[PDB]
RNA sequence: UAUUAUAGUGUAUAGUUUUUUAAAAAUAUAGUUAAAUAAAGUAUGAAUUAAUAUCAAAAUUUUAAUAAAAAUUAAAAAAUUAAA
């Protein structure tokens, strides 16, 4: 959960990017 | 993960102490002085009163 | 994930390695490394012109 | 008056709705795709509420086409060759 | 010194003597942060009751300490008017 | 109790890291006897003065019908009946000697659950056959008792045997052990005296003898009356040669 | 982190500290030389606030840059016309 | 794979090759509508998986 | 009868307080979106310069 | 990993002397009469006298304190000094014995048949001294003087000046500490046994530079 | 390497700054739209004027020759006949205010 | 679980840190130190470490059968005042053997004196370079 | 001290009480009407059901805050496909408008 | 000799402190008044939950400068005493005055309007305070979110502060962007015009109506994300109109 | 409503805004020689498995292949966590 954590944080930094 | 459990070896946990202590504790309290609510000794509210002087 | 980021005071040149955004005056080793596409780093424009072949032509003769 | 995006627009002789287009997500401004929240699509009435819809909800992300054809699409007669 | 607990005492006193060789170069005029336990604090309230000196601090009276230790906050003002005290006659022969 | 720790010099050039034990108000408490079995008498001793609400009521109550002043610790030592002293007597620091052997019983540091790394970290046969000429052998069904694996690791009763004393300050009741212990400071350190090293026995006219039953105090002197260098006992060196070097016998060249 | 007025070319040095992580690559400050608020572009590292642990304060170290800089600024040839009108040490 | 019932209601385990299912996100069970599917009909008005027919005759006619 | 009041009316620990649900004008809302106080939980708090005006001196947030 | 930078000093910088003296017979010399010389800041207190109040509420009064305590010891107008004032710690859990802690209303002296201590009669401290020229026999009769008109005031609460502390100044408490034996009797400096001639001399010495 | 280190010269933009091709000023405060080359002397070019003089087209390579003060791209320059481009013609694809000349320069 | 590990009994879990505030140990460990001074094993010291650092020290380790005698600078030094927790550490170079040691203070063999009253930062910083070298290479 | 408590063989093993063959109880002409309820002892004052939309607030402010229901305003499955309904659903119609 | 358990080893989180000769390591200067190593052992600050040593920094600055903007701040679980000590070293910062100090905390706090505050309110707030500025109240009621407890560290001597002087915080306003109530008997106080521009200049944000957008924009966000009482955009009314504008408006005048 | 930008074109300062928690084991990352992150608990709540009587301490001996199958002998507390 550590990294996925951070990992979901900058999956959804670039969906909101691409939105 | 390898056979069924029967009746009374599902009851030794509630044989046990720590099952008791995690779910069948009652809580002793008493009636803010300030408030009238309620209350458990080391914990109070965040009203002015209470802040400056914890019941 | 990085010991630098995880560090509880960041350094400066660990700063300025992440700040890799787009943006002017941003860094452009970051951006180099990554993908073509992901960035819009072009060729580097570069004069071939007269002026610069004559100056090479002066420092041979 | 410390500042106003109207007023700066005034200033700059520009257009408060362009200006806000610049300043908001480019698919509520622009015929572009882009993911909308679902809430935001609105329902019709049901028997203890109101019909519900973007026009109402949210008045300021509607699109422009005035400024969608003046941007993005060309006009056919500025290419119009014979 | 510094560690001294409540009152000072005549051990604490010897010591302080004792250490005054190791501090050669000290004299009764010498700046006040040189006093044992006399911390940033302490010496910032010193300078603006305009004392400059371990001469002058030793100088004090009871009334200038307790004003200090207990409305100007200083802490440990006792210690170091005690140190003045005690090191301020040594430093006079020394000067002289 | 463990005051602190600080190092000390031998009058050779030996170094030991001591650790100074402060003792407090110490007095006997009680004398136990299971009913006057020979070799079960026993005298319960306390450790340092403690107000009335500190104590539980229980442990309030065992004070009060004691009669001695409440004390926050009280251990127990077995004794024979000539070493008997009467319940509230003042125990001195001077009940020991520079010199003697000290058994040191208290709680190790608590380390947690650890693991075998850590605690038991390194990092018998049943039957089987010696010859090809049989087949017959008995496997490992279960996990023996005895099996170093991990576990909670720390607190705990330990008992270092034999310490030598290296100094004894009577005045600030203090007693410095040439020695580290693994426990916390303000554990209650418990001192017995040993019986015994090496065959012998700890007291003897050769040695010395103790202040039996425990130190009584001369009427005319008054602690509040002497200094703390005045009042300091140092022990004989407890090597014999400089430990950085080697014995004459063994040295290349002496200087004396 | 040194930091040069876009237009000036006017440099000021300036350490800075995580609050500001955002606005070390570009600033906004008034310029000296300039007397209206300029950009500022980043143009070499001094060093962070405080040290990374259970090391020196000055491990990760100004650049080669700012110490040139801060030579040239501050140098024996740099003082000596100034150190006469007063001691650097002392007033 | 199949460890239990094939219909959705089963509780063991299946698996896509052996029972492909469609994605019902949430439905009731054998015992009838739940809380939960209640507060999905009462908010969005039909069940949160979509296949299911909206039906409140009966609201109607007490209403 | 204040006993009373407080024990009936009186706010829980772990619901019914300002931590568990917070009554808007005539709806629930989870504590974060209280719009009584911007707190350390609330979503008021990532919110910052729409578009209008810096509106802080703080820089590093909002 | 040095623990100090090139910087640590400023360049071309010099530094005061730590030691007298580089030979270790005059340094072991220094220190001989330093430590044999007498004390300068050591003053024995005629009476430590304490008060339940603060030290913010007691230093309004000290003046009048210490007049009262002139008149009370029938010595001239402005004789004795008074030291600083010093509030004991407001311990939760009560350590007799300690400096800084609140003296109690007896002791076991006074009431050896009791099985506790009055509560706290005093937080607040202050030493009363007299003339240094005083013998130590007229000090332990001033104090004890002191010491008796005080009881004999609080007993009769239970016009003059021990009547006047007690109820106005509030001052509860009074003792006669026993004398601060710490120094050190240096019979040895740096190994080397301090002669009774080398003592007397050093004494002496110093009684010439101080008159 | 990034950010490359300026403090021997300031490399800064003069307001009278003059388009290398069409010879107008550049005004950098209103906007960085503008090319900059420090190639450390100095060149500027109007994003539109990048384009070379004789075919107005853009630079294949990105790469041009100057010719009687005017840039010309490598095929004019060197003779061979202008072949139209296919995925664009009028622009250069340089990146302004120095971002694709900033990997190159003094240090 | 055929044995146990943790003590619960109330002697054990009991500690005195509390009721530490009646035995100053402060006090007493300066008078150890004022002992030790008497005594002669040490001398009191009253530095700070920019006075002391590079200052040279000469030491005379009374080993058998002939003592060593060094000479070295002042690489960093524990304690400021004087105390038994002390200790001052030292570089001690002869002819091919370059020593960085530790010396503690009270010790009756290991007679370290500081000879000079100043010590020499620059001196200091030039010899924890020639250590540093020395070392490397080894 | 403690509250007793007792696993319960209810929850243990709860096994489906008997269906109707053709819809009949077999003993239905032979008892009375009484509510069955009424004749087993179980009885309430005041019936509440978190079900209904009056008690849909109540039901949401019990519910954990940490539990997320998605489907909230859209659905995964299209719900503008005709299709039937269920069996009782369509019997009730039946019956209501035969 | 050595210790019996040699090097810098982890112990139990409650343990006691021994003075065994150790090598200690320390990261940095912890006596600096904003740095502080955060850990379990009793000389560091509790570490609170976090994804990085870095993380926790920034939680600690993001708290202190709440707690400087509004004296004020609820925290749930280990991070409280954290931000009640940080919030000792702002004061003590304050109270030195130091440009050193003032630089410093600077360069920990986001907000240089929030440290101009601290510098200038607080040295005159706590000239008569000793060593505790903050106060750290434990509230009964845990946080649904998690069950944590929640802490109410507020600064003390609100009297003698002058721009947070009378506000009773019993309850917070009707608006989060509304200034904080105000005592009955303290309604007459007036605060700093430069704090009372910098709040109104905040507030104005929130009274713009593409505020309202974003709040409604935001109930549909968490209401596709899953979190349950989220009403809809379509039911949800906006924070701030003209009539409880005026309104509010009068009533900031009255209170001055 | 998932590892995860679908990139054609195209551009470079829009802060274009959802990741709990007060320790420890284990696991993953992280001045000799050739110290960070992931807890229980509140809340939600799967999966492999499931002949089994409230269960099979242990040793000895033996019966048709592991034999907790048999017999003899003996003495096996309950809960919690970890350990193959
Ligand atoms: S009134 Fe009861 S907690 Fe405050
Ligand atoms: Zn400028
Ligand atoms: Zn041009
Ligand atoms: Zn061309």
């Amino acid at each position: 959960a550590a990294a996925a954590a951070a990992a979901a944080a900058a999956a959804a930094a670039a969906a909101a990017a691409a939105a | 993960p390898k056979r069924k459990k029967n009746p009374m070896q599902l009851r030794r946990k509630v044989y046990g102490l720590h099952f008791k202590e995690k779910y069948l504790k009652m809580e002793e309290w008493y009636y803010c002085p300030l408030c009238a609510e309620p209350k458990k000794p080391g914990e109070w509210c965040r009203r002015e009163d209470c802040r400056q002087i914890k019941p | 994930k990085e010991y630098r980021l995880t560090v509880p005071y960041r350094s400066e040149v660990t700063m300025l390695r992440l700040a890799n955004h787009k943006a002017i005056n941003s860094n452009i080793r970051e951006l180099f490394k990554k993908p073509l596409v992901m960035n819009n780093i072009k060729a580097i424009p570069r004069d071939l012109g007269e002026i610069p072949r004559d100056y090479v032509l002066r420092l041979l003769f | 008056g410390r500042f106003n995006m109207d007023e700066a627009a005034a200033a700059l002789q520009l257009n408060p709705a362009y200006a806000a287009a610049l300043y908001r997500p480019l698919n509520y401004t622009f015929h572009i795709r882009g993911q909308l929240y679902p809430a935001q699509k609105g329902r019709p009435s049901r028997p203890g509420s109101l019909a519900a819809s973007q026009g109402r909800m949210f008045p300021l992300y509607q699109r422009n086409d005035r400024l969608d054809k003046e941007l993005f699409r060309l006009n056919s007669r500025g290419l119009t060759t014979e | 010194g510094i560690a001294t607990g409540g009152r000072v005492t005549n051990e604490d006193r010897r010591w302080w003597l004792v250490h005054l060789e190791c501090a050669p170069d000290v004299t009764p005029g010498t700046f006040i942060a040189w006093l044992d336990c006399c911390g940033t604090h302490t010496c910032k309230k010193l300078i603006e009751r305009n004392i400059w000196t371990i001469e002058q601090v030793a100088a004090l009276d009871s009334d200038q300490v307790d004003e200090l230790k207990y409305r100007e906050g200083c802490l440990k003002m006792d210690v170091v008017w005690e140190h003045a005290r005690t090191i301020i006659t040594p430093l006079r022969q020394r000067e002289v | 109790v463990k005051a602190f720790t600080c190092k000390d010099y031998d009058e050779l050039g030996n170094q030991f890291d001591c650790t100074a034990f402060w003792f407090p108000d110490n007095q006997v408490v009680k004398h136990s006897t299971r009913n006057g079995e020979v070799g079960t008498d026993k005298v319960y001793v306390g450790a340092m003065n403690v107000p009335v609400e500190f104590h539980k009521p229980h442990v309030a109550a065992f004070y009060k019908a004691a009669g001695v002043p409440v004390k926050h610790v009280c251990a127990g030592f077995p004794i024979t009946p000539d070493a008997y002293a009467p319940v509230g007597t003042k125990l001195d620091v001077r009940h020991f000697k520079p010199g003697q052997e000290v058994t040191i019983t208290f709680q190790n540091t608590d380390y947690g659950f650890r693991g075998v790394m850590f605690r038991h970290g390194f990092d018998g046969d049943s039957r089987w056959q010696r010859r090809p000429g049989a087949m017959g052998t008995e496997g490992q069904k279960r996990i023996y008792p005895g099996h170093r694996m991990a576990g909670q690791t720390g607190a705990a009763a330990e008992t270092y045997q034999g310490v030598p004393v290296w100094r004894i300050d009577y005045k600030n009741s203090l007693i410095y052990l040439p020695t580290l212990l693994d426990a916390d400071v303000g554990t209650y350190v418990r001192f017995s005296d040993t019986i015994n090293t090496k065959g012998l026995t700890l007291w003897n006219e050769h040695r010395g003898l103790p202040a039996f039953p425990t130190f009584i105090p001369p009427e005319d002197e008054d602690l509040s009356k002497l200094a703390t260098d005045e009042c300091q006992l140092k022990s004989p060196p407890l090597y014999m040669y400089f430990r950085d070097e080697f014995p004459a016998t063994q040295l290349v060249s002496q200087a004396d | 982190a040194l930091f040069s007025c876009f237009r000036c070319g006017y440099m000021y040095e300036f350490a800075v500290s995580n609050s500001y992580c955002r606005k070390l690559t570009l600033r906004n400050d008034h310029c000296p030389r300039c007397d209206q608020l300029t950009l500022f572009r980043f143009m070499s590292v001094s060093g962070m606030v405080g040290n990374m642990p259970f090391k020196p304060i000055g491990v990760p170290g100004p650049s080669y840059a700012t110490l040139w800089w801060r030579k040239t600024r501050e140098g024996k040839e740099a003082s000596a016309p100034l150190d006469a009108v007063c001691k650097s040490d002392r007033w | 794979y199949q460890r239990g019932g094939w219909s959705p209601g089963s509780k063991h385990q299946k698996h896509m090759t052996l029972n492909p299912t469609l994605y019902l996100y949430r439905f009731p069970g054998p015992h009838g509508p739940g809380p939960y599917t209640m507060k999905y009909w009462w908010t969005l008005g039909c069940f949160p998986t979509g296949m299911e027919v909206p039906f409140r005759l009966h609201e109607f006619l007490s209403t | 009868s204040q006993q009373s009041r407080g024990l009936l009316s009186g706010s829980g620990k772990g619901f019914s307080n300002e931590f568990d649900w917070v009554e808007f004008k005539n709806k629930l809302y989870p504590s974060k979106m209280d719009p009584r106080n911007n707190e350390m939980g609330s979503v008021f708090r990532r919110v910052g310069d729409l578009g209008s005006f810096i509106s802080t001196s703080r820089s590093m947030e909002r | 990993y040095w623990p100090y930078n090139e910087d640590f000093v400023p360049e071309g910088a010099e530094t005061s002397r730590f030691q007298s003296s580089g030979s270790p017979g005059t340094r072991r010399r220094v220190l001989q009469e330093y430590a044999l010389s007498p004390l300068f800041g050591a003053r024995v207190p005629c009476c430590v006298v304490g008060t339940l109040r603060t030290a913010k509420e007691i230093i309004v009064l000290k003046r009048d304190i210490q007049s009262l305590l002139c008149e009370l010891m029938e010595l001239p107008q402005g004789s004795v000094t008074l030291g600083p004032l010093q509030q004991l710690r407001e311990m939760m859990l009560y350590r007799h014995g300690t400096p800084l802690s609140p003296r109690l209303g007896d002791e076991r002296q006074l009431n050896m048949d009791a099985y506790a201590r009055r509560p706290i009669a005093a937080r607040t401290m202050m030493d009363v001294f007299l003339a240094e020229d005083m013998s130590l026999d007229e000090i332990v009769n001033f104090g004890r003087l002191s010491l008796g008109k005080l009881q004999i005031a609080l007993n009769n609460l239970r016009v003059e000046p021990a009547q006047l502390l007690v109820d106005r100044m509030g001052i509860s408490y009074c003792e006669i500490p026993s004398l601060d034996e710490s120094d050190y009797v240096f019979a040895e400096v740096g190994g080397v046994a301090v002669t009774d001639e080398e003592a007397e001399r050093v004494a002496q010495r110093w009684a010439e530079r101080c008159e | 390497p990034a950010y490359n280190e300026d403090v021997d010269r300031p490399m800064v933009v003069p307001p009278d700054a003059i388009c290398f091709n069409c010879d107008k000023p550049i005004d950098a405060g209103d906007v960085n739209s503008y090319v900059w080359i420090p190639a450390g002397q100095g060149y500027f070019f109007h994003f539109g004027c990048f384009k070379c003089n004789r075919c107005k087209y853009r630079l294949g390579h990105n790469k041009f020759y100057s010719k009687d003060g005017k840039a010309w791209c490598i095929p004019c320059a060197l003779g061979r006949d202008v072949r139209v481009p296919t995925r664009r013609w009028h622009t250069s694809y340089v990146n302004t205010h120095r971002t694709g000349s900033r990997l190159t320069g003094h240090f | 679980g055929y044995t146990r590990e943790r003590t619960n009994r109330h002697f054990f879990v009991a500690r005195a840190n509390a009721f530490f505030s009646r035995l100053p140990i402060a006090r007493v460990q300066r008078s150890l130190a004022m002992e030790a001074v008497r005594e002669g094993r040490m001398r009191p010291w009253k530095y700070t470490k920019e006075q002391i650092l590079g200052a040279p020290v000469t030491c005379n380790f009374e080993y058998n059968p002939r003592p060593v005698r060094l000479i070295g600078t002042v690489m960093d030094a524990h304690t400021e005042e004087t105390s038994i927790k002390g200790g001052l550490k030292v570089y001690a170079r002869n002819e091919e053997t370059n020593m960085m040691l530790w010396i503690p203070p009270g010790n009756p063999k290991l007679r370290h004196e500081v000879t000079s009253t100043k010590g020499s930062f620059q001196h200091y910083l030039d010899e924890r370079d020639k250590w540093d070298e020395a070392w490397i290479t080894g | 001290m403690y509250a007793r408590f007792t696993t319960r063989s209810k929850f243990y093993f709860r096994p489906a009480r008997p269906a109707l063959a053709y819809n009949v109880d077999p003993n239905v002409m032979r008892r009375p009407k009484v509510k069955r309820g009424l004749l087993k002892g179980t009885y309430s004052d005041e019936t509440v059901d978190l079900r209904d939309r009056e008690r849909l607030e109540l039901l949401e402010s019990m519910r954990h805050p940490r539990e997320r229901d998605f489907y909230q305003d859209h659905t995964y499955h299209n719900q503008w496909l005709r299709r039937d309904l269920e069996k009782h659903q369509k019997q009730q119609l039946a019956a209501r408008y035969k | 000799r050595a210790p019996p358990v040699i090097g810098c080893t982890r112990k139990a989180r409650w343990a006691g402190i021994d003075d065994n000769p150790t090598i200690t390591y320390k990261p940095w200067d912890t006596t600096e008044p904003l740095m502080a190593d955060y850990g379990w052992t009793r000389g560091k600050l509790p570490k609170f939950r976090a994804r990085s040593p870095f993380h926790r920094q920034q939680i600690a600055r993001r708290m202190v400068t709440e707690m400087i903007r509004k004296d004020y701040c609820i925290v749930g679980g280990a991070r409280a005493p954290a931000l009640r000590i940080l919030a000792d070293h702002v004061v003590e910062l304050a109270k030195a005055g130091d440009t050193d100090s003032r630089q410093q905390l600077a360069y920990f706090l986001h907000d240089p309007l929030m440290v101009d505050k601290a510098f200038d309110e607080y040295p005159r707030r706590f000239k008569d305070m000793n060593a505790k500025y903050a106060m750290m109240t434990r509230l009964k009621s845990r946080r649904r979110t998690d069950a944590v407890a929640m802490y109410f560290v507020e600064y003390k001597n609100r009297d003698m502060s002058d721009n947070h002087k009378g506000e009773d915080y019993s309850a917070g306003p009707e608006r989060f962007f509304l200034p904080p109530r105000i005592v009955e008997t303290e309604k007459g106080i007036q605060r700093p015009p430069h704090m009372q521009m910098a709040f109104d200049r905040w507030a104005s944000k929130f009274k713009t109506e593409e505020f309202h957008h974003w709040w409604r924009l935001r109930h549909a966000k968490l209401r596709y994300w899953g979190v349950r009482n989220v009403p809809h955009p379509s039911d949800v009314d906006p924070l701030w109109t003209e009539k409880e504008e005026e309104e509010w408006h009068n009533e900031m005048l009255a209170n001055t």
